[PDB]
């Protein structure tokens, strides 16, 4: 159910794990929907359902 | 070298 755009999909280059509640434990070759990117983290939401910061390092933009 | 500067206004 999707309302309308916000951010956009952006692949992950490598692999993460949460290491505490303001963030997300991601894997490379997975797509995410980012919903804020004007700082070194973006806040983006796992395909399970949870949103949380990742590192700018490992995300690329993907065409989709 | 990933996990850059730290962001501000955590979740905690």
């Amino acid at each position: 159910g999707s309302m309308g755009t916000a951010g956009k999909w952006v692949l992950c280059n490598y692999d993460f794990q949460a290491r505490n509640s303001s963030e997300l434990s991601v894997k490379q070759r997975d797509v995410l929907e980012v919903l804020d990117d004007s700082r070194k983290w973006w806040k983006v939401r796992d395909p399970a359902g949870q949103e949380g910061y990742v590192p700018y390092n490992i995300l690329t933009p993907y065409p989709g | 070298p990933p996990v850059p500067n730290p962001d501000y206004e955590p979740i905690r």
